[PDB]
């Protein structure tokens, strides 16, 4: 029997789902530590390699992408869990080593990639806490571009009055996700800042893990493909709305939760988000 | 709990090994270069330190 993880429902993603609408034919890039396509919970339908000494997207010896692929897309069936967009196209866009670090240039070169192939939806569950002109330059074509971009705000927790949303989330053209748990309550460990946009479950969130295996893990990363699964059940309901319009369903239509500092908008509703009136629960 | 060590930027990253290990004796210690992008889980058992091309502390060590 298939599980459905407590995040999934608490986003509302079931609603669409009983709609009829799964993020079938969108195209979503995991951009990250590869995706372990031989999971039977998984599919994976293309990718690349930016790692130059690892050139299998398709082989994650760190763990941590197959878990995010896990949330956005995990397959509806009677096994394992199921994803927030269990009918999207999954593309496995490898820019960390196994050792879990990558080079700027990795990950702007997956952003191209995602671009160059026409990619829906960019998540990053993946952060630095400086910028560069050339990130901010790729995740902006991106979105100039229709992409939806959506990452994780960081694990900084909080340091008085100061942001401690990372890189690339703490870029405006980015949709940056904090945690909460199954309470709403904001994780000790999540960024907080004016950068900070919306917040999704980013605690004991269960999904698939390399070698046919589970496993719950917690952080900002495991927030941000909520958000990025979101935004593919949208586009499978409303295809022609552009990222602005997604961006903007998701934001104007969130629980609001505490102050925004440490909760941003609140929490997403994909439910509200997907219907064409929008406004906060 | 001490679950940060600002008193360990600018020393050898030998020297930081050895004061989080006194004071988190289980902790799994990842050395990297400062400035590269890393994954976004959260793990109370792992202490990344940041290093500078001389193998130097470079950025606050903290737990996560
Ligand atoms: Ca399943
Ligand atoms: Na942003």
């Amino acid at each position: 029997a298939q599980s459905v993880p407590y995040g999934v429902s608490q986003i509302k993603a079931p609603a669409l789902h009983s709609q009829g609408y799964t993020g079938s034919n969108v195209k979503v890039a995991v951009i990250d530590s590869g995706i372990d396509s031989s999971h039977p919970d998984l599919k994976v339908a293309g990718g690349a390699s930016m790692v130059p000494s690892e050139t299998n997207p398709f082989q994650d010896n760190n763990s941590h992408g197959t878990h995010v692929a896990g949330t956005v897309a995990a397959l509806n069936n009677s096994i394992g869990v199921l994803g927030v967009a269990p009918s999207a196209s999954l593309y496995a866009v490898k820019v960390l080593g196994a050792d879990g670090s990558g080079q700027y240039s990795w990950i702007i070169n997956g952003i191209e990639w995602a671009i160059a192939n026409n990619m829906d939806v960019i998540n990053m569950s993946l952060g630095g806490p400086s910028g560069s002109a050339a990130l901010k330059a790729a995740v902006d074509k991106a979105v100039a571009s229709g992409v939806v971009v959506v990452a994780a705000a960081g694990n900084e927790g909080t340091s008085g009055s100061s942001s401690t949303v990372g890189y690339p989330g703490k870029y405006p053209s980015v949709i940056a996700v904090g945690a909460v748990d199954s309470s709403n309550q904001r994780a000790s460990f999540s960024s907080v800042g004016p950068e900070l946009d919306v917040m999704a479950p980013g605690v004991s969130i269960q999904s698939t893990l390399p070698g046919n295996k589970y496993g719950a893990y917690n952080g900002t990363s495991m927030a941000s493909p909520h958000v990025a699964g979101a935004a593919a059940l949208i586009l499978s309901k409303h295809p022609n709305w552009t990222n602005t319009q997604v961006r903007s369903s998701l934001e104007n239509t969130t629980t609001k939760l505490g102050d925004s500092f440490y909760y941003g908008k609140g929490l997403i509703n994909v439910q509200a988000a997907a219907q064409h009136h929008h406004h906060h629960h | 709990m001490k679950t940060e060590w600002p008193e360990l930027v600018g020393k050898s990253v030998e020297e930081a090994k050895k004061v989080i290990l006194q004071d988190k004796p289980a902790a799994q210690i990842i050395v990297l270069p400062v400035g590269t992008i890393v994954p976004m889980e959260y793990r109370i058992d792992r202490v990344r330190l940041f290093v500078d091309r001389l193998d130097n502390i470079a950025q606050v060590p903290r737990v996560g």
